[PDB]
């Protein structure tokens, strides 16, 4: 219970730190960008921005050394999911209404597995009614279902 | 005569008529994004997309071998221009 | 199941050698052409591999609240076509043995 619940503060730690370093490098990319597009063309500007370029570079490169780690805790995404996520809003309607789906098969499951029990139940019922010489290996059928 | 004591089938496991989502404790994530609550009350709006979870960081998202050093130095002699 | 590093590592050399494609382009780029027009490409540019950099933050960010709803309903999909498909093939083998009726 203890290494379960180690190995999960772990994972969460390394996720927190990986969320962290890829805000830290959108904040990086998104002052690159204004910097650009305010670029005044003076020698301190553009030291500025070489040294905003190094950073950038070196925060990608420390991002994918760190997330390829073997020993990461890091190492699904269905292509289904990355299509929904394309729609500009906010990702819930999507698993409301699969979860729906999947509650209306398992309401389904279960009423026809109630249907079934009592199919077999009557039908067990019946057969040892009219032919009481073959209810011995019915009770074993349903010993040999249930 | 296809009755065979020796052939004995077992419940299959888990169980379908049982709670699935109670078996192994899964309830906590189910209940996270629930369709309603306990009241039967909508607990958040709901949409499709990823966008949202994007709109606390800066930014107006309306619509939804290698040099590194020559190639700032590059960029740098042509801003310069 | 795919691997989240081997994702990661697959974006980020997409990312190298779109910068690397780009740099070339302007290096052997007329100058002719105005530092504007330029400038404006590469923040485009900057903009897009940011906007992929977001997408991996929101996917990274959904594994931090990961499985557990993945697996059930994994679980509860596999249930559901196994019981449609014994149900096609009880059609099946019905439209079969009629033959033999």
């Amino acid at each position: 219970m203890n290494g379960n619940s180690t190995n999960n503060e772990q994972l969460q730690q390394e996720l927190a730190t990986t969320q962290d370093q890829v805000a830290s490098i959108i904040e990086s990319f998104v002052e690159l960008g204004v910097s650009i597009y305010d670029f005044p063309g003076t020698p301190e500007a553009t030291k500025g921005m070489i040294t905003n370029l190094q950073r950038n570079v070196d925060r990608l490169y420390k991002l994918n050394v760190r997330s390829n780690d073997p020993q990461s805790s890091l190492s699904d995404i269905p292509l289904e999911v990355v299509q929904y996520i394309e729609d500009g809003r906010n990702p819930d309607i999507y698993t409301r209404e699969f979860v729906e789906a999947i509650r209306r098969s398992n309401q389904y499951q279960r009423g026809k597995m109630h249907g079934l029990k009592q199919l077999r139940d009557s039908l067990a019922d019946k057969i040892v009614d009219e032919f009481p010489e073959l209810k011995e290996p019915v009770e074993d059928i349903i010993k040999r279902t249930s | 005569y296809y009755v065979d004591p020796e052939t004995t089938y077992t419940y299959q496991q888990p169980n379908p008529l049982q709670d699935l989502i109670s078996v192994y404790g899964l309830d906590d994530i189910s209940r996270q994004v629930a369709r309603t609550n306990l009241d039967g009350t909508k607990a958040v709006k709901l949409r499709k997309s990823y966008k949202n979870q994007i709109a606390d960081l800066s930014g107006k998202f309306s619509t939804i071998n290698f040099d590194w050093d020559l190639c700032s130095s590059v960029l740098s002699q042509f801003e310069r221009s | 199941q795919v691997s989240l590093a081997l994702v990661i590592r697959n974006l980020t050399v997409f990312t190298m050698k779109e910068l690397a494609q780009y740099m070339k382009t302007n290096v052997h780029t007329q100058a002719n052409e105005p530092n504007s027009a330029k400038k404006i490409r590469f923040l485009q540019l900057i903009i897009f591999l940011r906007t992929q950099f977001l997408k991996l933050y929101v996917l990274v960010k959904w594994t931090r609240t990961i499985h557990v709803l993945i697996d059930l309903l994994n679980w509860f999909r596999t249930t559901n076509m196994n019981v449609n498909n014994c149900i096609w093939a009880l059609k099946s083998s019905l439209n079969s043995m009629t033959n033999a009726k």
